[PDB]
């Protein structure tokens, strides 16, 4: 197995910093018949495959963006963002086809600073149509923020809760460089009907104190 | 040197 | 164009066996090697083999070489992959992709989707679908959030669109979280302008392969 150990694991830099990227190979992935090196470069966002950004160690493939640029040979090679962009989030691997198995490194992820930017919060009271089926999941959004550190607690007739609401963040966003968060608190049927007020409690560096969304059901 | 069965798909001048 | 479309997502038994589709198109299929490579949970991209399109010999990994079986159909320019002997391990994105063709005439890459495959004892169980109805409660500055709760559905993966796709702006549709009951549940919002809320309409269409469930949910204020 030729192992690709790439370096660092993730990194962040603000819009339009350059960001540079290790990977090293256990063999040497040069043939000097030809003097190219084996080696590609992907990058891959959330739910879709790898993209290829660069083959050959150095040839930038058409139609990639020209601020990608591959460097190194051997052992030691490089991938450049010299300009980051907001939709260059991801985590970029480097590859190597030079023996079998074919192989990948364990990947960088790359990551935008930005601002501070305060939630959008919103809340959702259980739809007329779970009601029907005896559970009514009620939804607090927390849209747009940054950074991604954010505390959600639930408070049913204002009392604080616990153990009955899952939540989950978004990958960082590819236009505004936030995050979103979605947290769901899951009721009983017969317990939504016995109480009044629903409040999601929200505590966030854009917020100078926690910001209440609730609704009387 | 370069195994050129690990991918068929490279086919360097 | 060059493309790879793979099968839908499925669920397996342990001990059972599964077979991924890759259907190739725009391109003489007949030219290049398919590849398949799996992508488990925070583990490295492992490459499984290949299969030259045209006169069908292969090369597995020593990983799958007692348990993969990769064959094609050039009659209906389609690549296969059977992995059995399952384990609830090797639950994983598979995908399909011409690595690197890197030829004197050609240089492209192209993978399909991807197919998620849980290995797992547990019921497949559909989602039920509920509106996340736009309100005074979810409008901020002249925006409105609107979206779907998908609840209930076992295994991954929820595939969430807005209006058959036309509609990508300020959609958000987050990672499933597993309830207690082993079952998970996605939301996907989006966001719209709340003048219009009178005169455009909002589906949100939902697939969940494994129990061949399609919604498409129509979202009013």
């Amino acid at each position: 197995d030729i192992v690709m150990t790439q370096s660092p694991d993730s990194l962040a830099v603000s819009l339009g910093e350059r960001a540079t990227i290790n990977c090293k190979s256990s063999q040497s992935v040069f043939y000097s018949s030809n003097n190219k090196n084996y080696l590609a470069w992907y990058q891959q966002k959330p739910g879709q495959p790898p993209n290829l950004l660069i083959y050959w160690a150095s040839t930038r493939q058409s139609g990639v963006p020209d601020r990608f640029s591959g460097s190194g040979s051997g052992t030691d090679f490089t991938l450049t963002i010299s300009s980051l962009q907001a939709e260059d989030v991801a985590v970029y691997y480097c590859h190597q086809y030079y023996s079998s198995p074919l192989t990948f490194g364990g990947g960088t992820k790359v990551e935008i600073k930005r601002t501070v930017a305060a939630p959008s919060v919103f809340i959702f009271p259980p739809s007329d149509e779970q009601l029907k089926s005896g559970t009514a999941s009620v939804v607090c959004l927390l849209n747009n923020f940054y950074p991604r550190e954010a505390k959600v607690q639930w408070k049913v007739d204002n009392a604080l809760q616990s153990g009955n609401s899952q939540e989950s963040v978004t990958e960082q966003d590819s236009k505004d460089s936030t995050y979103s968060l979605s947290s769901t608190l899951t009721l009983s049927k017969a317990d939504y009907e016995k109480h009044k007020v629903y409040a999601c409690e929200v505590t966030h560096q854009g917020l100078s104190s926690p910001v209440t969304k609730s609704f009387n059901r | 040197n370069p195994d050129p069965n690990a991918n068929p798909n490279v086919d360097p001048n | 164009q060059r493309q790879l479309v793979q099968s839908g997502a499925e669920v397996k038994k342990p001990g059972a066996s599964v077979k991924v589709s890759c259907k190739a198109s725009g391109y003489t299929f007949t030219s290049y090697a398919i590849h398949w490579v799996r992508q488990a949970p925070g583990q490295r991209l492992e490459w499984m083999g290949w299969i030259k399109a045209g006169n069908g010999n292969t090369r597995y990994s020593q990983k799958f070489q007692d348990r993969v079986t990769i064959t094609r159909d050039t009659s209906t320019t389609t690549a296969y992959m059977e992995l059995s002997s399952l384990r609830s391990e090797d639950t994983a994105v598979y995908y399909c992709a011409l690595l690197t063709v890197l030829t004197p005439d050609d240089a492209f890459d192209i993978w399909g989707q991807g197919t998620m495959v849980t290995v797992s004892s547990a019921s497949t169980k559909g989602p039920s679908v509920f509106p996340l109805a736009p309100s005074s409660k979810s409008t901020s500055g002249g925006t409105a959030a609107l979206g779907c709760l998908v609840k209930d559905y076992f295994p991954e993966p929820v595939t969430v669109s807005w209006n058959s796709g036309a509609l990508t702006s300020g959609v958000h549709t987050f990672p499933a979280v597993l309830q207690s009951s082993g079952l998970y549940s996605l939301s996907s919002v989006v966001t719209v302008p709340s003048s219009s809320l009178g005169t455009q309409t909002y589906i949100c269409n939902v697939n969940h392969k494994p129990s061949n469930t399609k919604v498409d949910k129509k979202v009013e204020p």
